[PDB]
């Protein structure tokens, strides 16, 4: 399913012109500060929800039983304890 | 004919790092397979010399630590650079694997180098184990004892296994031998097999992040990918720098720094973490066999998702319900994790039994529901 | 800068040899300078400081 | 799964009126946020293609149809190495995301199946 | 777990090590060796020490010298083959107070006291729980701990009943430098000591790590740039399609 | 669009000192400070890694 | 004398005096049911072990940095 | 009180069980036990619990009089063994092995 230099196994390809300019000619920076900021901004707000919604839920799950765990173990959890086990 | 793809030596080389065709828009996450080659080579820079230093008889391996730490010239780097790398070896290995999952490097035509990889994954933590008993410290003894105790489940030979994974009655002097030169051995076996599903790789190519062909749009493997590659290189060294040089045993238990001791057990024996997860499904399961069994096909059922995967598109970038999907599974993964090092205590049993049936379920149940409905959806919303 | 780059650049070899050349200087001056830093940040701490009275 | 099942089954959806009211909506967002649209891909542009099946069906595309593809490819893929989204006329819009692939998959997996049946006939 | 079965955990001390460039206090640490050999060495040995490792960082040749000297150590035997014994050499390691483990239970009411040579890292909490553990006894144990025989309450200690009674109380030792011996203070510096026994590489880490992070950081920077350049025509690329 | 001969806008991205020597020397001495650094590091890296091999302390 | 001494008494009178209260009462009541005959016979013997962490914990907090400041 | 011997490698827990706590262990219906004994089989001599002090599951030392049958409790799986060292919670499948013993004297046992 891959094939070499000159024989890649592209379908035949025609009717592209592809242009570019050396890297010497070019700014290599240009347009940093803008991508920095407003492209990573789009990037990050198009992925949140993905992110955020199984970290919070799994970070809410942990809170909960650390905290249980924490509570089972004091003189107030004596009885909950003792049914728990 | 130039002379690097002339010479059929030269022209392997070529073939890999050189004029190796890839895809033109892999991003960062293609760059973990770099980091742990780097790993490797850095580990088998430093085992090698540690080698030189260490004494694996009973009597004198924690002390022939004690004295690389002591008296050998940056016997302190090498050693730390040794431990710390073990963990980092894990982080890219487990980024490399996550990446595979997300893009669905599984698919055909990559069976072949998935599969190696789950083999690849089983022999890095059959190393990193062995390594971890050489210390002969106090989690080092516990750990072999109840890791090398797991064969005892097998029915029948199962007891017979372990003395003779022992040479003897108990984890000793026997054991620390063989761990010794098993473990100077596994990582050129590891070594191989990497090399294998690179070869294996090399039919299709690289896959790329939008999960279709790259056949229509090529780059040289050098100069693009090995100067994007030094980006990574020099992260992952600032990352190391930070953890050798300032912070050496925040990855660390203490209770390694005490020797062996086969009467005493320590309050706590929790595995290094990043075999946390595995022994949380151990736990989950209460039968020794049914734990032994889910632990070890919690790592086997990976050879799976080239079947249980229904979808006709390669890889995540386009599926969201996929997405939300993999992001709760890696965070269940991460769960699992933490489950790993808690006491045995309500509320986290009920808590890593659950944790356990959505690991499983994932594979067997969610993946192929998801992905199937995907694929109407696709259909039906393009019509 | 065309002269600059006539004599250092040009030639691989001359850039090579620069480079290396630069990497002595900067290996030894990058060390003398890290030993005064690190002296006056922990000054009055460690053994040469306190060496005289014994 | 074959691009014959999908197909099938989406057609099984189609017919009910019920299943239709309640798929449709659905397919419909779930596409507008896979947002492939804005690499300006077709639907079809990310079926796998690394099959026996898929490379018969590529080769069976008409010449300007073929030509096409190999062009949204090239495009898609310079967007995703710059990180930018298609813009304007790249942007695939709904009427432009036409199936020009499904017809060629169909046929090709018909005859393998037919082919896979009949090597399994027995004589009554 | 109980809070008790854990330990109390010790408070984080503004230690002068802490700090990325920071190196430890060898005024405190020459200190913390007068406390380990007045205190601490009746009980606990530090077995990982040689003489040598005192030269340059507490002491000088001649004071190391003149403790290793003050001992006698078993040399090679003599012709006849008898045991003998020589004065110490700068390469001998801090002797013990005890031959073996019984011997050393027996002194201890069956607690084994630990070798000191590796304790700050091989506790939780390093030099704060030791700091913690030797100023944290309370003159009396909150009503209702039962203590087992032999055993002194200590809340940091897990459990809370150690074999060890306190041992720092103001004035056991008399500083060589003037400064006042109080608990405190003999706490922080034997804490201080001990921490450098057990990572006795700790300041020439530190400032080897400075020196790898300004390379390092220097050599990202100009990682990055160079990726940027060389990609850049591949960045750039523009393209027309004239259909065919 | 259609003509092929008229290029695509690079005016957002070219150096209008791009032919000149001081140009490339720039570039020259950023991948220059770049192999300096790595043989330096790599200096300092093999020489303090190889020293494990001379005589440790307590030889 | 110790800094400690008074820096840790300051702390209990002031900043931590709730907590302080806490674990008095708590030793009351302990002693007092000690008092009482058939407490060695008895199922639950209530200690102050937790009183006295919550009190140290926060002693140790103020007074941490200020301890160190002086020696 | 209970001792630990090392013999070959493992430790021996050799407990001088009282009255009470025999009676105690003699006590549960053998019926209702993972690896049904009872302490007779275990025991050659009531008064000494001689086993062999690694947990059946994988292979730690169980801590002594805790438990929730107070005998011993393995910390590292949670498994609870009893005044006869017979399982009764926990994943451990077998109750804590019994060594070759023989008294040679009534003051000193061989193992
Ligand atoms: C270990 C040793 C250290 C070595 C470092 C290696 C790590 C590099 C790597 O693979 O990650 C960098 C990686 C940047 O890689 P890239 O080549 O710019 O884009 C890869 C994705 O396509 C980027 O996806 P995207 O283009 O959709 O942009 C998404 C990204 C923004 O991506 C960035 O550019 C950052 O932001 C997020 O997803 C953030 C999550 C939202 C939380 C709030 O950052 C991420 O993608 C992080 C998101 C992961 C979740
Ligand atoms: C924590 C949960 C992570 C969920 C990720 C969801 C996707 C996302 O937002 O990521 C950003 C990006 C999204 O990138 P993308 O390639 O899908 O999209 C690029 C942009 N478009 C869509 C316009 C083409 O995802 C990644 O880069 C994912 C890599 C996965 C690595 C996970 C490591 C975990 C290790 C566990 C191993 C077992
Ligand atoms: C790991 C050790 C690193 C050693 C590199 C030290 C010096 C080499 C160097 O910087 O290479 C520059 C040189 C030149 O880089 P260049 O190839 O970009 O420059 C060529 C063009 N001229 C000569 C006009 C400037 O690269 C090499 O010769 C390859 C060796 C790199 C390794
Ligand atoms: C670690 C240290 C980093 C590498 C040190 C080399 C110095 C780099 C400067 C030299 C340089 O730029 O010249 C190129 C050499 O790079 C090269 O030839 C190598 C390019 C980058 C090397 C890194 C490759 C991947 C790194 C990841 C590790 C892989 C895993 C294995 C452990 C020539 O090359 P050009 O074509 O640009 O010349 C264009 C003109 N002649
Ligand atoms: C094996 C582990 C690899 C990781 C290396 C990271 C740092 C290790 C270097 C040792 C060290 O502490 O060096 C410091 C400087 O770090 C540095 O400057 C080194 C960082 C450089 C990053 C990597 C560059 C190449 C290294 C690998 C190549 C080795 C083989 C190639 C020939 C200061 O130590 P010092 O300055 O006192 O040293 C004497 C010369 N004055
Ligand atoms: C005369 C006896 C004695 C003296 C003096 C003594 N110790 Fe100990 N120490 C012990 C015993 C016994 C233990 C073991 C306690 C136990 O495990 O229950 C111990 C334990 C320790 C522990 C470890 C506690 C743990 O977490 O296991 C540290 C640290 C320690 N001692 C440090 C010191 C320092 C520092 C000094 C004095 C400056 C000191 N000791 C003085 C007898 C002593
Ligand atoms: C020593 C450990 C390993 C090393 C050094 C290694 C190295 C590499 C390298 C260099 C590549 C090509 C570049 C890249 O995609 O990152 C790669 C690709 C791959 N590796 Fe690994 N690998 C290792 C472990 C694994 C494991 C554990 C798995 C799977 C469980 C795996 C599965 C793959 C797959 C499927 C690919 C192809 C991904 C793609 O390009 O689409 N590898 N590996
Ligand atoms: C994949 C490669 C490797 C991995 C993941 C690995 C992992 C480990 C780990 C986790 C330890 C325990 C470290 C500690 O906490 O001190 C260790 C110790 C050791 N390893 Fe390796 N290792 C690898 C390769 C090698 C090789 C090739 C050698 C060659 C002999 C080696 C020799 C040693 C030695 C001698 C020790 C004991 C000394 C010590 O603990 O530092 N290792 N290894
Ligand atoms: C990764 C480190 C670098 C060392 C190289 C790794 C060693 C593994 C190499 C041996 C495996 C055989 O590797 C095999 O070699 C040949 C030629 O070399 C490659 O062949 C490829 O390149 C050559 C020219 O470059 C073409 O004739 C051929 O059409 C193409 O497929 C195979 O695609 C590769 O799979
Ligand atoms: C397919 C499985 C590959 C081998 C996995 C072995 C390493 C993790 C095993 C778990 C483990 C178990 C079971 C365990 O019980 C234990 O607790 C005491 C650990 O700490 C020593 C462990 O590490
Ligand atoms: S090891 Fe004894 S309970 Fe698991």
């Amino acid at each position: 399913y891959m094939g070499w230099w000159g024989h890649m196994g592209s379908p035949p390809q025609k009717g592209i012109a592809g242009y570019t300019i050396s890297p010497f000619a070019a700014r290599p920076f240009a347009g940093v500060v803008h991508a920095a900021i407003f492209n990573t901004f789009r990037r990050t707000k198009n992925q949140a929800l993905f992110v955020i919604l199984p970290v919070s839920f799994f970070y809410y799950v942990w809170t909960q039983a650390s905290e249980k765990n924490e509570w089972l173990y004091t003189k107030a959890g004596r009885h909950e304890l003792a049914k728990a086990l | 004919m130039a002379l690097r793809k002339k010479n059929s030596l030269l022209n392997m080389a070529n073939s890999y790092v050189l004029d190796s065709p890839q895809p033109s828009n892999l991003n960062y996450f293609w760059n973990f397979g770099s980091l742990l080659a780097l790993c490797l080579v850095i580990q088998l820079a430093t085992g090698i010399t540690l080698a030189m230093h260490y004494t694996s008889h009973a009597s004198l391996a924690f002390d022939s630590v004690e004295h690389i730490m002591r008296d050998v010239n940056f016997g302190w780097f090498i050693r730390y650079a040794h431990a710390n790398t073990a963990s980092f070896f894990f982080i890219c290995i487990y980024a490399h694997m996550g990446r595979n999952i997300y893009y669905g490097s599984y698919k055909t035509p990559r069976v072949l180098p998935w599969s190696i990889g789950v083999i690849i994954f089983l022999l890095l933590i059959i190393t990193a184990f062995m390594g971890y008993v050489l210390v002969f410290g106090q989690m080092s003894l516990w750990g072999a004892t109840v890791i090398c105790n797991l064969v005892s489940a097998i029915p029948w030979l199962g007891e017979d296994i372990v003395h003779f994974l022992w040479g003897g009655f108990s984890v000793g002097n026997p054991t620390l031998q063989r761990f010794f030169a098993l473990h100077y051995l596994m990582p050129f076996v590891l070594a191989v097999f990497a090399l294998l599903h690179l070869i294996a790789l090399h039919t299709a190519g690289s896959s790329n992040p939008l999960g279709i062909t790259s056949n229509v749009d090529k780059l040289s493997m050098h100069p693009y990918y090995s100067f994007k590659d030094l980006i990574t290189v020099f992260a992952f060294l600032l990352m190391f720098t930070l953890f050798v040089f300032f912070s050496p045993d925040k990855l660390g238990h203490p209770d390694n720094y005490i020797p062996a001791n086969p009467m005493v057990t320590p309050a706590s024996i929790v595995p290094e973490w990043y075999l946390l997860p595995f022994y949380a499904i151990l736990r989950a399961i209460p039968d020794k066999l049914g734990g032994v069994i889910a632990m070890v096909a919690a790592i086997l059922i990976l050879l799976i998702l080239p079947i249980v995967d229904r979808s006709i598109i390669r890889g995540n970038a386009f599926k969201p319900i996929s997405k939300l999907l993999f992001g709760f599974f890696i965070c269940n993964f991460l769960l699992l994790g933490v489950l790993g090092q808690v006491h045995i205590e309500p509320p986290f049993i009920v808590l890593g039994q659950i944790c356990t049936i959505f690991y499983f379920s994932y594979f067997l149940i969610l993946l192929p529901m998801v992905s199937t409905i995907e694929n109407i959806f696709f259909y039906i919303g393009s019509l | 800068a065309t002269t600059f780059y006539n004599v250092f650049v040009k030639r691989n070899s001359a850039f090579v040899a620069t480079i290396l050349a630069s990497a002595f200087v900067f290996d030894m001056t990058f060390e003398t300078a890290i030993d005064n830093f690190w002296d006056r940040i922990n000054a009055g701490k460690q053994w040469k400081d306190i060496r005289h009275k014994y | 799964a074959s691009i014959t099942s999908v197909v099938k089954t989406s057609e099984l959806i189609l017919k009910s009126p019920l299943l239709s009211k309640i798929v449709v909506p659905l397919a419909k967002t779930y596409v507008k946020f896979s947002g492939y649209r804005q690499l300006g891909f077709k639907m079809n542009d990310l079926i796998i293609e690394e099959t026996p099946n898929m490379q018969l069906a590529l080769r069976r595309l008409p010449p300007t149809e073929s030509y096409d593809r190999v062009y949204r490819l090239i495009r898609a893929t310079q967007f995703s190495l710059s990180h930018k989204l298609a813009t304007g006329n790249d942007i695939t819009k709904p009427e432009e995301d036409d199936h020009y692939l499904i017809p060629y998959i169909l046929d090709v997996e018909a005859e393998a199946f037919e082919k896979d049946a009949l090597d399994n006939l027995e004589v009554v | 777990m109980t809070a008790a079965e854990h330990g109390l955990h010790p408070a984080e001390y503004p230690w002068p090590q802490n700090g990325m460039l920071s190196t430890f206090d060898h005024a405190s640490l020459r200190r913390g060796y007068q406390v380990y050999k007045e205190v601490c060495a009746a009980c606990h040995s530090l077995d990982r020490i040689a003489w040598r490792n005192l030269v340059g960082v507490t002491h000088t040749t001649d004071e190391a010298k003149a403790f290793a000297e003050e001992l006698e150590y078993d040399d090679e035997p003599d012709d006849e083959g008898n045991p003998r014994k020589r004065p110490g050499k700068l390469a001998d390691y801090i002797p013990g107070p005890y031959p073996n483990e019984q011997a050393a239970r027996a002194a201890n009411q069956g607690a084994l006291p630990p070798d000191l040579s590796l304790i700050a890292k091989a506790r939780h909490g390093g030099a704060d729980y030791i700091f913690a553990l030797l100023t944290g006894y309370p003159d009396e144990p909150p009503a209702g701990v039962v203590l087992a025989p032999g055993m002194n309450y200590n809340p940091y200690f897990p459990g809370g009943g150690i074999g060890m009674a306190r041992t720092l109380f103001d004035g056991v030792v008399e500083y060589e430098d003037g400064t006042p011996a109080t608990t405190s203070q003999m706490a922080k510096d034997v804490a201080a000591f001990l921490t450098w026994a057990a990572e006795p590489e700790h300041d020439e880490r530190k400032k080897l790590g400075l020196k790898a992070i300004i390379v390092i950081s220097a050599m990202l920077g100009l990682s990055v740039y160079i990726k940027k350049f060389k990609w850049s025509p591949i960045k750039n690329r523009k393209f027309i399609y004239n259909p065919p | 669009g259609k003509s092929t001969y008229k290029i695509p806008d690079f005016t957002p991205y070219l150096k209008k000192d791009r032919n000149t020597d001081a140009n490339r020397l720039f570039s020259y001495f950023m991948i220059g400070s770049f192999g300096m650094l790595s043989a330096a590091g790599a200096k300092a890296t093999v020489q303090d890694f190889l020293s494990n091999m001379s005589a440790s302390a307590d030889v | 004398p110790d800094p400690a001494i008074a820096l840790h008494e300051a702390a209990a009178e002031g900043p931590c005096h709730d907590f302080k209260h806490h674990f008095d009462e708590c030793v009351e009541r302990v002693t007092k049911a000690q008092e009482a005959e058939d407490y060695d016979h008895a199922e639950y013997k209530e200690d102050c072990v937790e009183e006295f962490f919550h009190l140290q914990h926060c002693i140790n907090d103020n007074t941490a940095d200020k301890l160190f400041r002086v020696l | 009180k209970n001792v630990i011997i090392k013999w070959r490698g493992k430790p021996i827990f050799i407990r001088h069980r009282t009255s009470e706590e025999i009676e105690e262990a003699n006590e549960v219906n053998v019926a209702t036990l993972r690896d049904p004994q009872t302490d007779d089989e275990r025991v050659q001599k009531p008064e000494w619990l001689v086993m062999i002090g690694v947990c059946t599951h994988l292979g730690c030392v169980p801590i002594g009089e805790a438990g929730d049958f107070g005998g011993w409790f393995c910390p590292c799986h949670g498994s609870h063994y009893d005044i006869s060292g017979r399982i009764r919670r926990g994943p451990a499948p077998l109750n804590l092995e019994i060594p070759e013993y023989d008294f040679a004297d009534a003051e000193t046992l061989v193992i």
